[PDB]
């Protein structure tokens, strides 16, 4: 990445403090929720007939903790998403269909959801460094895009 | 807002456009296609090979949906109702893609309408899409 | 359109604001100009560094005038006027902009009001800064 | 900048075509016309109040040839847009405070002056070329920024 030193270990500081289950699982629902449209994705899924329903919902909560894993492994290798996410990116491609815009939308629910739990603790400067990173992980997972 | 004048240079140039808005429907969708692959995504069920009917099937629809905006220009939002509807609870296309159409239409337009591709039109043209685009993206939350 | 729902969520959470919008609008757009340094463009003659009077000041005017919208929020276009002729034929900020001052926005309300920016509220506050951005960018061209 | 050698061959032999004077003073010219806003950094350049006090503006003009010439030379390194434009790119930022959204906007109009200028010879696939290209110059010319 284009991080800093000092923005890599903000990152990697807070992260450190993060609940994956709990955080994944608010992240994908919050997008569900605030940008309806994406539920185009996840039908099978069942009732996202409400925020409380998609909050609720087992299977958003399982596939936001799928989702944040695999984030969470890239943090480990900041310094080469584009190989880190190589295989997903051609299965979110070739397979799933999924718009490259959805990963900028999660990306800031991220952030978002990041500010609400940590409060005081996510300042300016953790946002932006944040902000870099949620950047290029949507860019690695679009990468493979044809 | 479209002002008079912008009103007037739409239904000029899309007065020229006449019988061809079928195949520049078409067009706009295969230069789409090839300069923001990421449109793909919404095509799967698609064959995308040059020529294809189920492009120009689907080029034939926008055009046909644009013409009747130009039809209904004093009540957009109304004459696309349903298209809005479709694309808000059915398509759910990303809000971002209108942008990458309407200037693949642009382009589309620009190719084949010189005389009438003038500055004032290109802007009333940009402003009518950005319209279309905003009815259509109503209803989405 | 913001639902009901919506005005009684933005009316809440707003509510709760109280005494600090001041604070918030500054902390907004100090998290704007670290997040998005694009947007530092138009602030050439601010002294940029944290803690800045000129940032603290118009932190404040932003947030009055998101109050003022909150307040109005049946009639935003009228009550945003002066604010959208400023923006459209002075400032001419670009549009793109919006989106991300609205963006640290939501960031900055949600790091103060954890018990209220629940994903309900996330929703309603998000779709108002949309609709408060289309008035601010209505009058552009 | 996925510029594949067709892509690139693509590009050049068009440019061979182009009348950088006056393509120049049309893609600033349509700018300053579509998104009005843009004029925010010409207020010197006299009247600007009508498509044709802007299109005949001879300050519009020169600016436009002035312009369009630096991108020609960009042109002519494909393969370094950064290095090549990295000076521009200060000025932009520091001097001029141009927000780089300026740049994707004028390379879309250029996109459709081309078009317009080339009519059925501007094929898709030439677009696809010029697109990559666009993009990549309005990046180059951010890089910089800071
Ligand atoms: C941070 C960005 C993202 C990461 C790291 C990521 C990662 C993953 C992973 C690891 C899987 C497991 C699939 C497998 O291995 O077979 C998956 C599946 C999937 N993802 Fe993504 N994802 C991301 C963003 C998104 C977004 C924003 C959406 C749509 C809103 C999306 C839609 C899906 C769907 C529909 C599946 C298939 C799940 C199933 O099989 O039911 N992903 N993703
Ligand atoms: C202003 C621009 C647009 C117009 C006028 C338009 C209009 C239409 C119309 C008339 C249809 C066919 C509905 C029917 O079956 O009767 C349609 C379908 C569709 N549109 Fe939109 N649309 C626009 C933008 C978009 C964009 C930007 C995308 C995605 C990149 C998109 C994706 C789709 C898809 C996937 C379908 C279904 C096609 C099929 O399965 O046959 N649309 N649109
Ligand atoms: C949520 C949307 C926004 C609101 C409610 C808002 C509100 C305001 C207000 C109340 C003022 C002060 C008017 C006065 O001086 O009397 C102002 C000025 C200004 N705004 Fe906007 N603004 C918004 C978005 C933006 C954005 C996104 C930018 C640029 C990134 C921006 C750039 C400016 C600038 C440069 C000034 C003048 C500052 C000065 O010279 O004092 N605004 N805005
Ligand atoms: C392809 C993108 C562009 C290139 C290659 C380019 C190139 C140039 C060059 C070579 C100069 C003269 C440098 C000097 O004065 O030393 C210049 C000046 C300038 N550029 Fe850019 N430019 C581009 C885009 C833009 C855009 C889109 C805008 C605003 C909408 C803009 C605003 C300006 C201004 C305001 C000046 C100074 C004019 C004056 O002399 O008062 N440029 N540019």
């Amino acid at each position: 990445m284009h991080l800093t030193p000092e923005e890599k270990s903000a990152v990697t500081a807070l992260w450190g403090k993060v609940n994956v289950d709990e955080v994944g699982g608010e992240a994908l629902g919050r997008l569900l929720v605030v940008y309806p449209w994406t539920q185009r994705f996840f039908e099978s899924f069942g009732d996202l007939s409400t925020p409380d329903a998609v909050m609720g919902n087992p299977k958003v909560k399982a596939h936001g903790k799928k989702v944040l894993g695999a984030f969470s492994d890239g943090l480990a290798h900041l310094d080469n998403l584009k190989g880190t996410f190589a295989t997903l990116s051609e299965l979110h491609c070739d397979k799933l269909h999924v718009d490259p815009e959805n990963f900028r939308l999660l990306g800031n629910v991220l952030v978002c959801v990041l500010a609400h739990h940590f409060g005081k603790e996510f300042t300016p400067p953790v946002q932006a460094a944040y902000q870099k990173v949620v950047a290029g992980v949507a860019n690695a997972l679009a990468h493979k895009g044809h | 807002v479209l002002s008079p004048a912008d009103k007037t240079n739409v239904k000029a140039a899309w007065g020229k456009v006449g019988a061809h808005a079928g195949e520049y429907g078409a067009e706009a969708l295969e230069r789409m296609f090839l300069s923001f692959p990421t449109t793909k995504t919404y095509f799967p069920h698609f064959d995308l090979s040059h020529g294809s009917a189920q492009v120009k099937g689907h080029g034939k629809k926008v055009a046909d949906a644009l013409t009747n905006a130009v039809a209904h220009v004093d009540d957009m939002p109304n004459a696309l109702s349903a298209l809005s509807d479709l694309h808000a609870h059915k398509l759910r296309v990303d809000p971002v893609n209108f942008k990458l159409l309407s200037h693949c239409l642009l382009v589309t337009l620009a190719a084949h309408l010189p005389a009438e591709f003038t500055p004032a039109v290109h802007a009333s043209l940009d402003k009518f899409l950005a319209s279309v685009s905003t009815v259509l993206t109503s209803k989405y939350r």
